[PDB]
């Protein structure tokens, strides 16, 4: 005797596409400060280039991990899935978007930064169309088996799909054919349990909350570094401009600007490593999205604790979750 | 395959031709390699261009500063200029190491793709390429590799009325590997990823249990091969 | 030209179209969707169109079609097999 034990695995796909405009962050929109910043040379252009590169990387991460299927699919309205109830994961009309109750539970379990040149560039894919991609992927993996990822979709009964997944694992389809009702009940119980777990404890959803918090703390420290003097005698550059004269103001602002630029350099480097790690995890997520979302992987304990059967993707703030 | 060998070869060579034309048509089809080379050369260009900046010192030409000022003040002047150049070179080196790690990850991915799409056949869908995968032909490129993935993709499909199983004596029949479909009144069993007529026999399908408990089963004949032979 | 957080009234102090990413100046909005080329933001995405009647060259900025929306016709006992 056996069981079906759904499980959520959560992977980030992209941080917030934070940008920087050097002339206003480092320099308090002053003239002498702009002259000095250009006197240091081509640092500022290099910084803006690195940040826009990171933004492009986030765009590519999301597009490559999600939009693996060209055509956007539409789930047939009827639900006669041999007893399997997909209400929690299939799209619901009355919701603000074409979302599902699973990501509706997810959204709420996720957690000053402007006017200082820190422009949070908008994400390319808004939440509605990401949910549309997730809906299309779910429809493909329900009503088209593993075929729709390969080429065009194929009408496939759900019992047939699950039986073929069994046969791929090694258990023969006789078991499913003799137990269909019990298997549907098992999956419904498991989905209820995972719904309760996600509705009660957010401690499992640690990855996305932690990465967003890490980015937020890094940016907050980046902003808070402005108040520091870095050896200079005044925090605000305007106070230096007030009475200090160019013979001394040049050296004072030189110290202050080299300190601020060093802080910005540290921040951009930290963002570079974190974005590289996120892109590595995003390639992992895409390879999951290909290996068993659009099929099933005979390899063990990659996308499921035990003999894997199938997977359902769901969107989340800056991340994806898999119901294995 | 042996039913369609010439057709397979014809499609293969036409695909080779379309690859030739697609590559020779536009430059941006080959984009990743150009991206990497441009990024490296442009970063190095920024590095070398950075030498023109005085960094707050008297000038950028170091020999001019050597000629102009005395060592007791060239001390501080060159100190400022050297610390500026040092900072620029340091950030260049850090970004170079970042891109080196990224390229190393891409190279490991390429090693996996080479050891799977070439040294074998990886069933993992959409790893080698779109559709099921057959093989891949590596080819060199200046600082990079390119893969010619050979894929199998369904092209023309016809939907059929199918059944989860059949039972001849109440005992259910489940295909050894096939799908019970019916062109018309005549049922047929065929492998999932192609169409192949097959008269229902004991070889194509094993027998178990009885068909009261299964769902969607249809009453259908299960012919046998032993009877015609034993008739004589 | 693309603006981020100006609410587009402050641009002068032509054609304006505002998205969650700010407005574009000199941008023809097109309801008819297209798989686009140059991401702008909030899904709004821009490209260039050669016309023949009025303004034979123009820049369009449209909502990004997520793909050719296709609806599979699932049924309990209807399978499709590639031939
Ligand atoms: C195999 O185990 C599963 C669960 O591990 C059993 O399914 C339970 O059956 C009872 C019937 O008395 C139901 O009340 C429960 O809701 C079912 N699920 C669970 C999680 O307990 C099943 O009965 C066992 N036996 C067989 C032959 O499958
Ligand atoms: C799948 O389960 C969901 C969760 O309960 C069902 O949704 C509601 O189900 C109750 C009864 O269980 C109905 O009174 C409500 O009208 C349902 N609401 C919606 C929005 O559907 C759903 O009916 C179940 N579906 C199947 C096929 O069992
Ligand atoms: C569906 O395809 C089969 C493929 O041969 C057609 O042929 C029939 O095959 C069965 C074998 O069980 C014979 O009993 C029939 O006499 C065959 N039909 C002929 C010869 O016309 C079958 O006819 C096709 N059915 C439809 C409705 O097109
Ligand atoms: C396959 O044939 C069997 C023959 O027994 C059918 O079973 C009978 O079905 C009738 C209704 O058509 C019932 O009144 C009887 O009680 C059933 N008897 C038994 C022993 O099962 C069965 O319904 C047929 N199934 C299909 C799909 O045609
Ligand atoms: C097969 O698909 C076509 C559309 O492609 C549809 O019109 C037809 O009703 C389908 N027939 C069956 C038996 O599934
Ligand atoms: C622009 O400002 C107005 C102020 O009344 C505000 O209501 C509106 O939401 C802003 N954005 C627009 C019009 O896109
Ligand atoms: C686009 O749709 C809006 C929605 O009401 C409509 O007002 C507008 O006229 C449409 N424009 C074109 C060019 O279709
Ligand atoms: C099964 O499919 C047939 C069409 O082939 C339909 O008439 C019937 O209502 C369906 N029943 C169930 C339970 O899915």
């Amino acid at each position: 005797n056996f069981t079906i034990s759904v499980t959520t695995e959560i992977l980030p796909v992209s941080m917030t596409k934070t940008s920087v405009d050097c002339t206003m962050y480092i320099c308090g929109d002053s003239t002498e400060c702009s002259n000095l910043l250009l006197q240091y040379g081509s640092f500022c252009t290099q910084l803006n280039r690195a940040l826009t590169g990171i933004a492009v990387e986030q765009d590519k991460n999301t597009q490559e991990v999600f939009a693996q299927v060209k055509q956007i699919y539409k789930t047939p309205p009827i639900k006669d899935f041999g007893g399997f109830n997909f209400s929690q994961i299939l799209p619901d009309p009355s919701k603000p978007s074409k979302r599902s109750f699973i990501e509706d539970l997810l959204f709420n379990k996720v957690t000053a930064q402007k006017f200082n040149g820190l422009t949070v560039l908008p994400p390319l894919l808004t939440d509605e169309m990401i949910a549309q991609y997730t809906s299309a992927l779910l429809a493909g993996t329900i009503t088209s088996g593993w075929t729709f990822g390969a080429g065009a979709a194929l009408q496939i009964p759900f019992a047939m799909q699950m039986a073929y997944r069994f046969n791929g694992i090694g258990v023969t389809q006789n078991v499913l054919y003799e137990n269909q009702k019990l298997i549907a009940n098992q999956f419904n119980s498991a989905i209820g349990k995972i719904q309760d777990s996600l509705s009660s404890t957010a401690s499992a959803l640690g990855k996305l909350q932690d990465v967003v918090n890490q980015n937020a703390q890094a940016l907050n420290t980046l902003v808070k570094q402005l108040s520091s003097n870095f050896g200079a005698i005044s925090s605000v550059l305007n106070d230096i401009l007030s009475r200090l004269d160019p013979p001394e103001a040049e050296v004072q602002i030189d110290r202050l600007i080299t300190g601020r630029l060093q802080s910005l350099q540290t921040y951009v480097t930290q963002q570079l490593i974190r974005a590289a790690e996120i892109r590595a995890s995003a390639n992992l997520a895409a390879t999951k999205m290909s290996e068993c979302v659009l099929g099933q992987s005979k390899r063990v304990d990659f996308c499921g604790k035990g003999y894997h059967l199938m997977s359902f993707p769901q969107s989340a703030p800056h991340g994806v979750v898999f119901l294995h | 395959l042996y039913e369609n060998q010439k057709l397979i070869a014809n499609q293969f060579n036409s695909a080779i031709g379309k690859i030739q034309d697609s590559l020779s048509s536009t430059a941006s089809a080959l984009g990743k390699l150009q991206d990497v080379v441009n990024q490296n050369a442009q970063a190095l260009n920024t590095l070398v261009k950075q030498l023109s900046s005085n960094f707050g010192a008297i000038s950028s030409v170091l020999n001019d500063i050597l000629s102009r000022l005395d060592p007791p003040e060239a001390e501080v002047q060159i100190d400022r200029l050297i610390t500026g150049r040092l900072q620029s070179l340091q950030t260049y080196v850090t970004q170079q190491l970042i891109r080196a790690a990224e390229i190393r990850a891409s190279a490991n991915l390429a090693a996996t793709k080479m050891s799977e799409c070439v040294l074998g056949q990886s069933k993992r869908v959409d790893f080698c390429g779109k559709g099921y995968h057959l093989m891949s032909f590596p080819q060199s490129a200046p600082h990079g590799v390119v893969f010619l993935h050979v894929t199998y993709v369904p092209a023309q499909e016809k939907n059929f009325t199918t059944a989860p199983a059949i039972c001849h004596d109440g005992k259910a029949h489940f295909p050894r590997e096939g799908v019970f479909v019916s062109n018309g009144t005549h049922w047929f069993v065929t492998q999932r990823n192609f169409y192949e007529p097959q008269i229902i026999t004991t070889d194509n399908t094993f027998v178990s249990g009885n068909c009261d408990v299964v769902i969607g089963i249809v009453n259908n004949t299960v012919y046998d091969p032993l009877q015609p032979e034993l008739d004589s | 030209v693309l603006y981020q957080d100006v609410n587009c009234t402050e641009v002068p102090v032509s054609n304006v179209f505002q998205t969650r990413a700010g407005c574009l100046i000199g941008a023809e909005h097109v309801n008819n969707s297209y798989e686009c080329d140059i991401p702008i933001g909030a899904g709004i995405c821009a490209s260039y169109q050669t016309q023949t009647s009025v303004a034979s060259q123009s820049i369009i900025a449209y909502t990004m079609s997520l793909g050719a929306e296709n609806s599979v016709a699932y049924s309990n006992n209807s399978i499709a097999i590639p031939t």
